[PDB]
RNA sequence: AAACUCCAGUUGACACAAAAUAGACUACGAAAGUGGCUUUAACAUAUCUGAACACACAAUAGCUAAGACCCAAACUGGGAUUAGAUACCCCACUAUGCUUAGCCCUAAACCUCAACAGUUAAAUCAACAAAACUGCUCGCCAGAACACUACGAGCCACAGCUUAAAACUCAAA
């Protein structure tokens, strides 16, 4: 069998997990900020259903939920 | 079912050992058992020390009951005889009889 | 042609071999049977290459085995020495 | 069959009555399960 | 309801003479003196009675989806206090599946067999989903929102006219 | 601990021959399996590592006993050879 | 050498840990797994196939709460060795291995053989592995690397898991 392909896959395996620990604090903030982006999408969208079904607001009680924050 | 209880009793005098067994017959049968037959085995040395209820055995007095009971009964039994104080150890077991013998052509 | 073979079965056909407790009932409560299978000295349940049983056979052995040391009919690290006098059916010699 | 062997059977059964008597005679009883087996596959009783 | 523990046992049941015999042997020819597996029989035997043509044969749809019935309701029972059974748990959605797909065939082959089956066992037939994708969160948010949006479109589509 | 002692393992000494006695008993001891026993729970074997020595060993056992059968049954050829010459 | 000397030997009492021998057996379970004893429940389907996502499960490791703690032991100290030892050897002790209620969903999770049905006739047949094939169905694959990666989406997971590309490069792999 490849014993090359297996020890590439270990080498390129173990140099991601350092990348992601030297740079771990950036990524957090790259994905929170992707996240708050990602949850304003989504209320667009919803914006955008209940605008073109004629409605001047939101239905009546209605609260879009958080839905992607921890 | 069909069940045996295998009881290994204190090392007494006839008369306790005649107390214990009808206590654990009564027992039996207040919990819907019908008692088939009481054999007695003998009272002999115990293959290993026994400790219960605070007392260390060495000898003791082995019987078997066969009976009849619920499914339900032999759950409480048991908790019964972890009660009784004469009992260094009872076991109930499916009575061996009730196994079928199933027939053997010889070693293939 | 009347000489002709005829399909059967073989009638010279041997028994097939049984086993020394083929068709008889093994008991937690026979101790005296369940120490014949145990070594005298350290009371180790023999395997069926010594004690010569079938599989079935060595199998219900060996729970009766566990069933009586566990409930109080036979020693563990020691074949009781009552039986130690009683046939001997297993093949093992330690030359003693 | 099994129906009159349990029938026949339960004649001889322990009960709330008889269970003085019982429990003495049983206490004045030995039961022997032991038995041995030879090379030959004969069971040899005590 | 199960069965009175008083009832005899399946194979006890006509042996002649069964009615002159002594309370004792009574009692150890009944459901009281025995495992769960021979109650479960009399189940089966008194809703073949109940539901199926001839109560004899044991080959016919209806006849299995009763015997499966009473293995569901068997697993139920064991499931309630074994919570943590894994395997029963495979074993009871396996067997809710098979019957499933026998109370289809029965359907699709003899409806007012399947109508009696459905009356005597309280079996509610279900037809299954068209289709098999995941409910996540922007998904039910999303259609709550249209569906209440629709409701209030109506209302002033009413108001409006 | 909970059994009499002076059963177990014992083995009398005869005419005060002491190492025929020890030696006795170290036969005992290996052929029951338990001197080797005790050399194995030194240190803790592997599960996968027991499973793969004792497949190890049964397929030894096997293949040796196959072999023996094997040389028994050619060795009665080796006799004097009845047609020397031709 | 450290360590202990509230140490060590016999005897007696004494687990929420682990389950010699049997087992040279090859069984149960869909798989993962399952090898101390008793008992109660209990191991789907009288066509077959049928899902990364639906419904259920999934070794070891890991994360939350509480509890148990003999032994073992990442980590952490001490002793020794070494040019150095942030390792190997010795001692001690944690997380963890255990129970309860939730998660996490990964393995060389492999018999490295997809499920059912059928054949042993043909040149048997690249090679090796594990004799060679046929019918039918689902899943998957179309040079290497980039890449068990980036982005998007989903997820009780937040240094995580599933799905999973493109650009540049090469004549190989
Ligand atoms: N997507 C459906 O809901 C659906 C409904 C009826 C039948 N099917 C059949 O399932 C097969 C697979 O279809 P696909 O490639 O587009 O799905 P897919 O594998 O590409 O996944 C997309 C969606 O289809 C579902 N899906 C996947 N396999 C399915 C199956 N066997 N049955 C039902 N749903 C399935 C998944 O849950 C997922 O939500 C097709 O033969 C199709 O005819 C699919
Ligand atoms: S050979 Fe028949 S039971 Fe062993
Ligand atoms: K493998
Ligand atoms: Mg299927
Ligand atoms: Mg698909
Ligand atoms: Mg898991
Ligand atoms: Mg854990
Ligand atoms: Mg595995
Ligand atoms: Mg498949
Ligand atoms: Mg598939
Ligand atoms: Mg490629
Ligand atoms: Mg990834």
């Amino acid at each position: 069998k490849n014993v090359l392909k297996i020890r590439r896959r270990k080498m390129n395996h173990h140099k991601y997990r350092k990348l992601v620990k030297k740079t771990r604090f950036l990524r957090r903030k790259v994905q929170e900020g992707r996240l708050r982006r990602k949850q304003i999408k989504f209320e667009k969208d919803l914006r955008r259903i209940w605008l073109k079904a004629g409605l001047k607001e939101a239905p009546e009680g209605w609260q879009t939920p958080k839905i992607y924050l921890r | 079912p069909r069940y045996e209880l295998a009881l290994i009793l204190k090392a007494m005098q006839r008369p306790e050992t005649a107390a214990t067994l009808k206590r654990t017959i009564e027992a039996l049968m207040d919990r819907g058992a019908i008692v088939r037959d009481l054999e007695n085995l003998g009272e002999r040395a115990l293959p290993y020390r026994i400790s219960a209820h605070s007392q260390q055995h060495n000898r003791g007095g082995y019987f078997l009951v066969d009976f009849y009971a619920p499914t339900a009964a032999v759950e409480s039994m048991v908790e019964h005889l972890s009660r009784d104080i004469d009992v260094i150890r009872g076991n109930i077991v499916k009575h061996p009889l009730t196994q079928e013998l199933k027939e053997c052509e010889g070693i293939v | 042609n009347e000489d002709l073979p005829i399909s059967m079965e073989n009638p010279y056909k041997e028994p097939l071999k049984k086993c020394i407790l083929c068709g008889k009932h093994v008991d937690y409560k026979n101790v005296q049977l369940l120490s014949q299978f145990v070594s005298p000295f350290t009371g180790c349940i023999y395997g069926r290459h010594i004690t010569g049983l079938c599989g079935k056979k060595q199998k219900e052995i060996t729970k009766a085995i566990k069933r009586a040391q566990i409930m109080g009919f036979m020693p563990v690290t020691y074949k009781d020495p009552a039986y130690l006098k009683d046939p001997k059916v297993c093949n093992i010699r330690y030359r003693e | 069959r099994e129906v009159l062997q349990l029938q026949e059977e339960v004649k001889n059964f322990i009960t709330r009555e008889n269970l003085e008597a019982r429990v003495e005679a049983a206490l004045d009883s030995r039961k022997n399960y032991n038995w041995a087996i030879t090379r030959e596959g004969l069971v040899v009783r005590p | 309801d199960d069965p009175p523990p008083s009832t005899l046992l399946k194979d006890y049941q006509n042996v002649p003479g069964i009615e002159k015999v002594d309370d004792v042997v009574k009692r150890l020819l009944s459901l009281e003196m025995a495992n769960k597996k021979e109650m479960l029989k009399i189940k089966q035997e008194q809703f073949m009675k109940k539901i199926v043509a001839n109560p004899e044969d044991t080959r016919s749809l209806e006849a299995r989806i009763i015997a499966l019935s009473v293995k569901i309701r068997s697993y139920e029972e064991h499931l309630e206090k074994h919570r943590k059974d894994k395997a029963h748990k495979r074993y009871l959605l396996m067997s809710i599946d098979q019957r499933k797909k026998m109370l289809k065939n029965l359907r699709n082959t003899n409806y007012d067999v399947f109508e009696k089956i459905c009356w005597g066992l309280g079996i509610e037939y279900t037809f299954p989903p068209l289709y098999y994708r995941r409910a996540h969160r922007r998904f039910v948010t999303k259609k709550a929102l249209c569906i209440r949006v629709f409701q209030e479109t109506q209302k002033l589509k009413k108001r409006r006219r | 601990a909970k059994h009499l002692k002076f059963i177990a393992r014992t083995v009398m000494v005869q005419e005060g021959n002491v190492e025929s006695a020890y030696r006795t008993l170290n036969r005992i001891l290996t052929m029951d399996g338990l001197i080797e026993d005790i050399k194995h729970r030194r240190y803790y074997e592997k599960p996968c590592r027991r499973r793969q020595r004792e497949s190890y060993e049964r397929c030894r056992r096997i293949y040796n006993m196959e072999m023996a059968r094997k040389i028994n049954f050619l060795m009665r050829k080796n006799r004097a050879d009845p047609w020397q010459g031709c």
